[PDB]
């Protein structure tokens, strides 16, 4: 029973090998107080982590140490590691092999130093970082297809056929989950509300969590909700106010399907995944279209499966069956697959024991994965 | 002839064929032939040092020495044994000529090392000190009735009176309000009762007055679920003598009430069902009018009877209204005072100003705390007033001024799931050891001064001060609870967070345990000499919060004679910690103004088989009692009390010869060539007044050959 702990920027999720459900999951916020201490004897904590920190955002500043699949400001991410191991999952790492997760190709130096930091101080027995998509694949029991996890920090595609991780068509994209929230900030300024600070900026992803459904034929649905007041929806902040969101409701997620709104000049996800399809052989396209699997988070938006099916079948020749696999086990499929992989006995020989690292130097992760 | 760290006891006699590499081959006394680790293998003291009545003359002074010597001496059915200043007894239970009339007037001199080990001797030497220095003396009884002691000073006091029976008569009654069954070693009187017997300048007994010290005031409420409350509560419980219950309006069911229901109330080993007759009879024949006699029952019942009180949270507001008028009214009648004004004084206490307007304010939580505080205080003060009455029926009018006092204190406590109570009791128990260490250091200081060469490390008390500061010294530990109850929103976890912030690493005695196998998880640990302690601080903030509400106190005057009498005689919100610290300082002051001596008790086993040792227990008590700590003091230091002539006599194996018993290199001819025989370190011994102390241990090997 080793361990499995996701790295992804949004929600550091911790659990045990084999178990079908992460034992503890919490947002990866790291907080610091932004005001002087006034009631002597508080015994203030000098930093806060996770849902404890999220509890009292009122006097807190929020640093996400994980942006775009790059681990920045390593001090706080180490703090998150430390809080995870001891408080959430509650075992010393000294007696548990550990496995982490990592986006396709983020930088070179990232793993090459992260293995060191988590392998020298925490003094873990053994570790092996596994690229996200191949892990997502096992999680669903399909050993052939294209993965689109789009974990909040980064979105990417891989072609995987008959269990081969065909590298060169890996098509990464930085259309992250958080940036939908950030754009929603700018679109919500227009209806007259304002969300300047950081705490409210955290709230808005929550308000995004429920009220963002992507709709087919964006033009017609847009003019539809413009003409009729049918879908005018309401919601309340933990303030007392109630906020009325109009067509922003379905103008949020469509930044995914076209980035012209956010500005980035890189085609929407459907065109990228079709691209990565068309950058393989003329025989692998027979099956690839059939096993398309969503994964990660940021795809729990209702409808996105169907809209995706429409766009692809329009793009691909209308002689293939594009039936896409979108189980509702999403947002965790990363972790399920990770646990299953840690459960494979043949997998035991793979990862790196302390001896190899000590006698070989840090590069062992890249050299042996 | 060596010692082996065997699994069960780790301090038993061994037999080495040899030892090699790290793994000793040896045939053990505990079992069969085995192999064992070297480092903890210890060495047997020579026959001339071996089997000495004092545990201060055994070269390898280590713990195995005092262990096996006790095991053998009690195996030979000896009971009296000397261990440094401490005296050790086991008091077997099948009759032996132990209280023989020959010794009773016998040991009239022989200060401490001139007669066979015997404590009547040292008590009589205290009598002699009284004759000479005319100054008070103090008996230091370790261990409680749970340690099988009760039958020792009951005889020792008569012994001292020989050179009267009213003293015991208090015991049967005062036990009922003071004996409390615990998790381990049940049926222990947890209250301290210093007992002094007064002598005038003459020496004929004039009187003996008794004052209790540091009663466990928090036992009344929030007892541990596993344990049980004071014996008196279940005495009153049993239907036997139901007429007193008829006076007391109790329903005769333990689990009805809040305070009792925490207890187990079903202890098949010992219940006061028979004892209620004896306690009532003593409580009568000790000179009690029937009015005070049944009034005592009235107050004891009412202390239970509050447990039925129930309060509700007021609408759109904060203070508490009273619920359950009928039980409040039964209580009110029971103490006579009106119910309406009592509940009102609960819901709106008075706090003075430069002129005392009827100020007001409370909250439900505060009320539930405060009423319990009031109950605890009234019970404790009731108990002390009964002590006053016991003085009253024993009053004297002779000129009594010089007393030799026996004090009984709770023993050192280390067992499972120890909350605040254990911390308090352990601190109290160890302060007396601080007193002992300083005292023996003073005497040995002047003695070695007469032989003055150089002292190792003054003030043996530092060894304990290192943890005394941690427990008490401002912003230590005990102070943190005082501060934490005051601070708003008392939460249990924040307490430990503050402790870890403030005294981890900063204090070299405050650390954390790990995976205590089956006993529930303690939070923080301390390294005492006697044993590393482990506590979980759940409920501490509740335990020590106790606001002594005034308005009810002033309301109490217009009722039965007892309660006004009790509470008429006698502020930063006193909480058990502060009261406790102050009272302990009072006690140590009273011992500061006296002189000590030490009497201990040893339990053989739970099976109660007299005459035979059982190692699992005795090792724990000996380690806990601190006799091993005194042996530690002697071992690391000079204190090995040796005649210089004794050393010159015993050392002839290195002065090539065989014949002992004098007639070789004597006192005046040594420390010249002797250590040069086998090249022993210099200046570990000299003759100043021909009395020499030692760094002993080097003197075991040299006489085996
Ligand atoms: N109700 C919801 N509907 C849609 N998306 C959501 C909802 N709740 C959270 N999310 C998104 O899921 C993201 C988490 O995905 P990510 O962190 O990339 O994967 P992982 O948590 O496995 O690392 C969050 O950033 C958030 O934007
Ligand atoms: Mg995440």
């Amino acid at each position: 029973t080793a361990l499995v702990c996701d790295n992804g920027s949004g929600l550091v999720k911790a659990g045990f090998a084999g178990d079908d459900a992460p034992r503890a999951v919490f947002p990866s916020i790291v907080g610091r107080p932004r005001h002087q201490g006034v009631m002597v004897g508080m015994g203030q904590k000098d930093s806060y982590v996770g849902d404890e920190a999220q509890s009292k955002r009122g006097i807190l500043t929020l640093k996400y140490p994980i942006e775009h699949g790059i681990i920045t400001n390593w001090d706080d991410m180490e703090k998150i590691w430390h809080h995870t191991f001891y408080n959430e999952l509650r075992v010393a790492p000294e007696e548990h092999p550990t496995l982490l997760t990592e986006a396709p190709l983020n930088p070179k130096a990232n793993r090459e130093k992260m293995t060191q930091i988590m392998f020298e101080t925490f003094n873990v027995p053994a570790m092996y970082v596994a690229i996200q998509a191949v892990l997502s694949l096992y999680a669903s029991g399909r050993t052939t297809g294209i993965v689109l996890d789009s974990g909040d920090g980064v979105t990417h595609n891989v072609p995987i056929y008959e269990g081969y991780a065909l590298p060169h068509a890996i098509m990464r994209l930085d259309l992250a989950g958080r940036d939908l929230t950030d754009y929603l900030m700018k679109i919500l300024t227009e209806r007259g509300y304002s969300f300047v600070t950081t705490a409210e900026r955290e709230i808005v992803r929550d308000i995004k969590e429920k009220l963002c459904y992507v709709a087919l034929d964006f033009e017609n649905e847009m003019a539809t909700a413009a003409s009729s007041s049918s879908l005018e929806k309401s919601y309340e902040l933990p303030d007392g106010q109630v906020i009325t969101i109009g067509n922003e409701r379905f103008r949020c997620p469509e930044t995914l399907f076209q980035p012209s709104f956010i500005g980035m000049e890189s085609a929407g996800i459907h065109e990228t995944t079709y691209n990565s399809i068309m950058k393989c052989d003329i025989d692998i396209r027979k099956d690839l279209y059939a096993n398309n699997v969503m994964s990660g988070g940021t795809t729990m938006y209702p409808g996105i499966a169907d809209r995706m099916q429409k766009e692809i079948t329009a793009l691909a020749p209308s002689t293939m069956k594009i039936k896409i696999i979108a189980p509702p086990e999403r947002k965790y499929s990363v972790w399920i697959g990770g646990s299953i992989l840690a459960s494979l006995s043949t997998f035991q020989q793979m990862w790196i024991t302390k001896q190899e690292y000590d006698e070989a130097g840090p590069s062992i992760v890249h050299r042996k994965c | 002839d060596v010692f082996v760290p065997d699994d069960k006891e780790e301090f038993v006699k061994a037999t080495i064929l040899s030892r090699e590499g790290g793994k000793v081959t040896a045939e053990t006394e505990h079992g069969k032939t085995v192999t064992v680790k070297e480092d903890q293998v210890l060495q047997q003291n020579p026959p001339k040092f071996d089997k000495i009545e004092d545990m201060a003359m055994l070269t390898f002074l280590h713990e195995p020495a005092v262990l096996y010597n006790l095991k053998e001496r009690y195996a030979s059915w000896m009971i009296y044994t000397y261990s440094g200043l401490f005296c050790v007894t086991i008091n077997p239970y099948k009759w032996l000529p132990v209280y023989n009339a020959e010794v009773v007037a016998a040991y009239r001199g022989k200060k401490r090392s001139e007669a066979p080990p015997h404590i009547f001797s040292i008590s009589d030497n205290a009598y002699q000190y009284m004759l000479t220095d005319r100054e008070n003396q103090s008996i230091l009884i370790t261990g409680e009735s749970g340690a099988g002691k009760t039958v020792n000073t009951k005889r020792v006091i008569q012994y001292f009176a020989v050179i009267e029976d009213q003293i015991i008569q208090a015991n049967p009654a005062l036990e009922a309000f003071g004996n409390a069954k615990t998790v381990r070693n049940d049926n222990s009187s947890r209250f301290g009762k210093f007992i002094r017997i007064h002598f005038g300048a003459t020496g004929k007994l004039a009187s003996a007055d008794i004052e209790t010290y540091l009663l466990e005031k928090s036992r009344v409420i929030f007892q541990l679920k596993a344990e049980r409350d004071y014996h008196i509560f279940y005495q009153i419980l049993s239907n036997k003598k139901p007429e007193l219950l008829d006076m007391l309006l109790i329903t005769n069911n333990p689990y009805d009430y809040a305070f009792i229901s925490q207890g187990e109330t079903t202890v098949a080993s010992i219940d006061d069902a028979e004892e209620l007759m004896a306690t009532d009879n003593a409580f009568d024949v000790l000179g009690f009018t029937t009015e005070e006699k049944n009034s005592m029952y009235k107050l004891t019942g009412a202390i239970m009877h509050f447990g039925n009180m129930k309060f509700k949270l007021k609408q759109r507001e904060e203070q508490a209204e009273p619920d359950g008028t009928e039980e409040a009214d039964k209580s009110a009648y029971l103490m006579g005072l009106n119910s309406a004004d009592l509940l009102k004084g609960l819901c709106h206490p008075r706090v003075k100003v430069g002129n005392e307007y009827v100020t007001k304010g409370q909250n439900v939580q505060q009320v539930v705390y405060a009423k319990g505080a009031l109950a605890k205080a009234v019970y404790e003060r009731m108990f002390n007033w009964m002590v006053t009455r016991i003085n009253a029926t024993l009053e004297t009018k002779q000129p009594r001024q010089y007393f030799i006092g026996v004090l009984d204190i709770a023993g050192f406590e280390i067992f499972d799931f120890n909350s605040f109570e254990q911390l308090c009791i352990n601190f109290t128990n160890e302060k007396l050891q601080q007193f002992f260490n300083h005292h023996m250091f003073v005497l040995e200081q002047e003695e070695y001064k007469k032989e003055g060469i150089e002292w190792e490390f003054i003030d043996f008390g530092m060894d304990l001060q290192a943890c005394i500061d941690l427990i008490e010294k401002p912003m230590g530990i005990m102070s943190i609870l005082e501060e934490e109850c005051m601070f708003p929103k008392a939460t249990d976890m924040t307490f430990k967070a503050k402790l870890f912030d403030n005294h981890l690493g900063k204090s070299s005695n405050f650390q954390k345990p790990r995976n205590i196998k089956g006993k529930p998880e303690a939070h923080f640990s301390l390294i005492h000499y006697a044993g590393t302690v482990d506590y979980n601080i759940i409920g501490w903030l509740q335990k020590n919060k106790d606001p002594l509400n005034e308005t009810v106190v002033d309301l109490y005057k217009k009722s039965s004679l007892k309660m006004l009498s009790s509470l008429f005689a006698n502020s930063s919100f006193q909480t058990v910690s502060a009261l406790h610290r102050e009272n302990l300082n009072k006690l140590m002051t009273n011992l500061r103004s006296t002189h000590p001596h030490f009497v201990r008790c040893i339990i053989p086993n739970e099976t109660k088989s007299p005459g035979v040792i059982d190692n699992p227990l005795v090792m724990h008590q000996l380690r806990c009692n601190g006799v091993l700590e005194g042996i530690r003091i002697c071992r690391k230091g000079f204190p090995n009390r040796i005649l210089y002539g004794d050393f010159r006599q015993r050392y002839r194996i290195l002065n090539p010869a065989a014949i002992p018993e004098g007639q070789f290199i004597d006192s005046r001819k040594g420390a010249e060539k002797l250590l040069g025989s086998l090249d022993i370190d210099h200046n570990q011994y000299k003759f100043g007044h021909t009395k020499v102390f030692f760094k002993a241990g080097l003197l075991g090997l040299l006489e085996e050959m």
